[PDB]
Formats: C-alpha cells, structure tokens, sequence
C-alpha cells in the first residue's frame, strides 16, 4: 500500500548581490506523505559557485557527496517521517563572483528518486519545485 | 540454490540499488520480521566485509549484516564508494 498523499520540496528563488555567500533552504511545503528516503542531484547555473551542503532536520541526514552534488537520506530503521511543513531537507551554500553579470541562475533538482518505508517508489508524490539565485548589482 | 552470487546493495532485488534498499535493509536490520528479505537479497546486502568480496557465489546463512553494511550502500548510492566496502 504505498504512502499516499502528496509533498512540496521547493528550492527557494533568493536575491543577492555579485560577490555574496547565498545561503539556500531546501524546504517541505503542504507535508502530507510519509518518506523514508530520498536520492537527488540538486545543481546551480553557472557562474554561481557550490559551497558546501548541511543536513536539514526535515526527514533524515543528509549524506553529499559533494564533488558530484548527489545527495541521500535514509530512515535509520527504514520508517517514514512526514515532515514539519517548512522544514528544511537539506541547505546548500553558493557564492556569486563579483563579475556575474546580473540575472536568474537556476539552482534545479534532478535524478531524484524517492522511496517510502516499504521501498515503493513515491517521486510522482513529490512536487520538485526548482529554485533561483537572481543576481543584481556590485 | 544453495548459494548465490551478489549483486552488491540490491537488498530488495528490483536491479537497482538506491534508497529503496537502505531503509528496507534498516527495516530489516531494526527487526528482521519487518521485512521478508530473500536470501538472495542477504547475500547482496552484505557488502561491508562480504564473505568474498571477488563477487563469486555464497552462503546467505553465513552472512554478516549490521548498519554498516547500510552505511555503505547509502555512500555508494551517491557514488561516494563502490561496493564491497571493508573496515
Ligand atoms: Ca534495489
Ligand atoms: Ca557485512
């Protein structure tokens, strides 16, 4: 019987200046599904730099790996958790060079899979929702 | 069969090996009954220490499963790692 209803995971669309560390919430919106993991690639525009990632508290801990910007969770005894709405999955830093020319950078999901506690596959459940870093002036 | 080759982290023996395995195999390790794994799926979710780490066949009774083993599919699942892991 797999988990039923439905999520958001938006990557939010931030404002910043040329030069500045973005810090980047990856939050749960309309939490309403019980998620036991998740896989995904989660990916900035260029010029925008990669920082680093730290685990969120929405679901489970974060394991990056951090050259190939590939990131999962896992339950640790395998059970769902239905998120706080608003909760943060996973936070993400970036930095925008000083000579980025002004714009909207894409900060995007892919490759995601997602699983509940008995192993079925609920991505479809789950609204990807990309983001944005859209730069403006120094 | 009495014994069998694995296919490193597929616990739930769908071909693929993704999050799916790790929190079946955490199900499993957290109660074995939660979980009707297969003895196939035993011998492909020991890959932490596996019996023979060279891929041949092996005993699904004389597997050594702990949340290690889980820790590594995870790592591999992101390409951190390949399996089989040891420590
Ligand atoms: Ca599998
Ligand atoms: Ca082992």
């Amino acid at each position: 019987t797999p988990a039923t209803g439905s999520a958001e995971w938006v990557i939010p669309t931030v404002n910043a200046k040329p030069g500045e560390k973005v810090t980047m919430d990856v939050v749960v919106k309309n939490s309403a599904i019980e998620v036991a993991g998740a896989q995904f690639n989660i990916k900035q525009t260029a010029p925008i730099a990669y920082g680093s990632a730290a685990s969120g508290d929405a679901y489970a801990a974060i394991v990056p790996n951090e050259t190939e910007q590939y990131y999962a969770f896992g339950e640790g005894i395998g059970k769902g958790i239905k998120a706080a709405d608003g909760a943060k999955i996973i936070t993400l830093t970036f930095n925008v060079p000083a000579d980025c020319a002004k714009g909207t950078y894409p900060v995007k999901w892919s490759n995601a899979f997602i699983t509940d506690t008995n192993g079925n596959k609920i991505t479809d459940k789950i609204t990807l929702t990309d983001g944005a870093i859209v730069v403006g002036d120094t | 069969h009495m014994a069998s080759k694995p296919v490193w982290g597929d616990v739930n023996c769908d071909g693929d090996v993704n999050v799916a395995d790790v929190v079946l195999l955490n199900k499993w390790l957290n109660n074995n009954a939660d979980y009707a794994m297969t003895d196939q799926g035993k011998v492909n979710a020991d890959c932490f220490n596996p019996q023979d780490a060279n891929g041949g066949a092996v005993d699904a009774s004389k597997v050594d499963l702990t949340k290690t083993d889980s820790d590594a599919i995870i790592k591999s699942v992101v390409h951190l790692i390949t399996l089989p892991a040891k420590g």
